[PDB]
RNA sequence: UGAUAUUGAAAUUCGGCUUUCUAACCCGCACCACUUAUCGUGGUGGGAGACAGUGUCAGGCGGGCAGUUUGA
RNA sequence: UCCUAAGGUAGCGAAAUUCCUUGUCGGGUAAGUUCCGACCCGCACGAAAGGCGUAACGAUUUGGGCACUGUCUCAACGAGA
RNA sequence: UGAGUAGCGAAAGACGGGUGAGAAUCCCGUCCACCGAUUGACUAAGGUUUCCAGAGGAAGGCUCGUCCGCUCUGGGUUAGUCGGGUCCUAAGCUGAGGCCGACAGGCGUAGGCGAUGGAUAACAGGUUGAUAUUCCUGUACCACCUAUAAUCGUAUCGAUGGGGGGACGCAGUAGGAUAGGCGAAGCGUGCGAUUGGAUUGCACGUCUAAGCAGUAAGGCUGUCCGGUAGCUGAGCUGUGAUGGGGAGAAGACCUUCGAGUCGUUGAUUUCACACUGCCGAGAAAAGCCUCUAGAUAGAAAAUAGGUGCCCGUACCGCAAACCGACACAGGUAGUCAAGAUGAGAAUUCUAAGGUGAGCGAGCGAACUCUCGUUAAGGAACUCGGCAAAAUGACCCCGUAACUUCGGGAGAAGGGGUGCUCUUUAGGGUUAACGCCCAGAAGAGCCGCAGUGAAUAGGCCCAAGCGACUGUUUAUCAAAAACACAGGUCUCUGCUAAACCGUAAGGUGAUGUAUAGGGGCUGACGCCUGCCCAGU
RNA sequence: CUACCCUUGGUCAGGUUGAAGUUCAGGUAACACUGAAUGGAGGACCGAACCGACUUACGUUGAAAAGUGAGCGGAUGAACU
């Protein structure tokens, strides 16, 4: 399922694309459509704060529900659709009530799924179930952190995580990065692994192809001036010169740790990433 | 060769207009300095 | 990073190191209301909890930025 | 034998690096301080401030041929401002 | 003073007749020349009376001036439909109450403002010294008001609420139609020079909206509304609109009047994001339809009249009136786009329509500049083949090392090219006749020269650097410098790291380790060894 | 004016080359090799408008405080407006 081009011209030579064999319907849904104007990494003050953003192709936002909260209703998948916002594909499900919404499509799923509560249905792919009713060693994705907020972890393409032993109030989950942490047992989770596994094997090929995705060129700090980057500039090509490489804002960026986000969560993080 | 001044009625009234200077406190001081000196036109 | 105020109640153990509890404080967590919006306020539930956040004082790091010296 | 924390490996070499130097020997010219091929005696090449190669591509930099001509031997005449 | 010195800002003018004190320069006439994918015709911005008529010649115009975009005195912009508002919303701006902050103030919800977009009823002619979808003629449409009829009455009106629609990317053919174009003979007025012609040579060969039908092709098929297991739209054509308007011209003299409107052919870059393909996956809201909450009482058939506001409208608009101190070889979005010659909006000569460039007359020196040719040699020039010359279009023949198999390649190196006649199956278009685009061969004529003019690669053998397309010091450096696809290291469990303010509030991201920020290296191929004392 | 970005529009005479795929005859237990027609991909090719500024001449009390001639580069895209 990987399309490979022939070296007809330069640039197109060592290119690689996807096959899009899993997509069923090309036209999206009109009800679940929202505008999404570009920001180009500019703040609410109008100043650039994140570099290398700007340009790209026009896009629209497709409303995806991550709560997955229904009282025993059956839904049959209709089609797998393309999403320019994420790396994974999405699926349009239709409940028995007559309601349609978009969910993240797991790997190998076209059969009907049920938004189930505890022991409502079997452990099958695409079923939303709390972490208390999932046996040890079952791989899951799109799990919640705080009850009712929605799924946050393991949403990229080909991402998943399994469930280790329980401790009454919390369960043990080994994440995709190798990190081990405790998660509250009243949070939902979807059984299975998400598809689009061949998304990372793609070769962009030319510079213009990365331009219309929203990426601007990157200039090295070694070819700047001494007032622009700590790596400055000397006569000819020069090495780093400093005892340690530096960020454009004057902070060491090779090895130093920056763990200051949340201090309450160190109680729940058991082992670091691998 | 292209010059540096291109006339425009809307851009001249939306930046140097009377209502533009009466919306900020520092612009309210500009109309006061021109009244003290005695200029003919205040905002242009 | 420590001392102290906001800041409480219990039980181990040589005035303190600990482990629990809930009532302060906190929640870019759901629900209900003003409200034809959830920015905000107030309720009902969960999580967290005397920690975090904040004020005063003290030590360390700090060409990221600033003021200046580099003799006849 | 002395010494350090270890003593330059694969490659490449009078190089966009070689001061001594127009190094020495071939090839190209009737005549070549530049150019190409080797030699290694690397003042002071060297493996991601990457080493050695490589089709296609270049208003890029060098060496040599074929056409072609007032560039030049060596200038003369005519038209317009 | 320099000095009666430089200059007088790309370009073809000549003569006759007028005006007047005064004319190479103003007016009229004729001939000649220039542009013509534009030096022509419409418009947005911008300028703000430069527009028109009768008078003036002090200053301004690089000369002159009786003339003027200059001076003086009077004049000239007409809208229910064309553009903007009484309609809708993008980015952005602003923001009641709120959150934050030494002050000033900052941020932000509901709600507003805001087109370069979406919606929205009018088209042909006539007319002035200056206005025209605006005035006047001819035929229409639209919102509303009142008065009379078919017919009533569970008929009727529905929201700011629900739902459907509005509704959107790029490339690529094929097909229907139409505008304009060309040819033969509609009708009209000429029919003769300088040698022969009377089968002569010129010029015409139209007519819109609205409403009556039928039409290439395209989509789609069976809260009572929306969801769950022939029904719309559509270029064009025909009839009427039109016993009217326009019209090459003629007979007499806003005077009267009466004149043709056919068929053939080749055809768009205009009329369908329609239709297939592709990945980078392509605003929003209102009008418009429908459903019930709520209002318990009309005409959506028709007749007849009546009503309909505010702003812009002159003139220049690739230019002497706009931005450049100037009447300045510069710069300025969009639309219309003829003939012969051609793939063509290239090239040459012309049409509609414009213009002759605001100092001239002589002479035909040195020198400088833009152009043409040149005997015998052919890079001997020079730091360097710098600058010139040469190569150049179309149909044929033929084509190397090397290679990532795509290429190299238009490799190199060669041949053919006009005119006349004869013979001759073929493309399309019509019942044919005809019209349009073409191909073989053969026999001859002409010149020094046949793509006879303009338009249009020089090539080849090697080496260095960067893989490539791309970007850079506006105004002395375009490169080996930057970027790039790829590789690698390191940080980041989500109120993420990072950044701005280092406050509220944001970007990252309406994302979640196949993700995001930072350092280094730079396609591809083969590889990347030794050292942890020190920092 | 210029640099980057945001929202909404517009512009690109004319030719050439012929990737994927489909179809089809052959070929095979079968997958799929070959030929034929079809297809119309690309920071592809030649070249006007448009946008740039590589070499040279003229100009340098210039027509112009950055220009004009003769050639030249890109020209469906990381394009121009």
């Amino acid at each position: 399922a990987i399309k490979k081009y022939k070296p007809i011209t330069n640039g197109r030579r060592n290119m690689t694309s996807l096959d899009f064999a899993e997509i069923t319907k090309t036209t999206p849904e009109k009800s679940l459509l929202k505008p999404l104007p570009k920001k180009a990494g500019r703040n609410n003050q109008g100043k650039l704060t994140v570099r290398h953003h700007g340009g790209g192709h026009k896009r629209q936002y497709r409303v995806i529900d991550f709560k997955r909260n229904k009282d025993g209703i059956n839904a049959k998948v209709d089609s797998i659709q393309y999403d320019p916002n994420r790396s994974a594909n999405i699926a349009l499900v239709v409940y028995a009530d007559g309601e349609k919404r978009y969910i993240i499509a797991p790997k190998g799923l076209e059969v009907g799924q049920i938004v189930e509560s505890g022991a409502e249905a079997d452990i099958k792919v695409g079923n939303a179930l709390p972490l208390q009713n999932i046996p040890v060693g079952t791989v899951v994705h799109n799990i919640e952190l705080k009850p009712g907020k929605g799924g946050q972890i393991a949403r990229s393409a080909g991402a998943s995580a399994q469930v280790l032993g329980k401790e009454g109030k919390y369960v043990l989950i080994r994440l995709r990065s190798g990190e081990v942490r405790m998660i509250l047992s009243t949070c939902r989770a979807t059984i299975g692994q998400v598809g689009n596994l061949q998304h990372e094997l793609v070769n962009v090929g030319k510079a213009g192809r990365s331009r219309w995705k929203g990426i601007r060129p990157t200039v090295r700090g070694s070819v700047m001036n001494p007032n622009d980057h700590p790596h400055g500039g000397g006569e000819g090509r020069a090495p780093i010169g400093r005892p340690s490489p530096m960020s454009p804002w004057g902070k060491p960026t090779l090895g130093k740790k920056t763990r200051r986000g949340k201090k309450s969560s160190d109680k729940l993080i058991v082992r670091g990433r691998k | 060769v292209k010059r540096t001044y291109q006339p425009n009625k809307r851009k001249h009234s939306k930046v140097h207009g009377f209502r533009k200077r009466m919306s900020t406190k520092n612009g309210r001081k500009v109309l006061a300095r021109r009244r003290r000196k005695g200029r003919k036109v205040l905002s242009a």
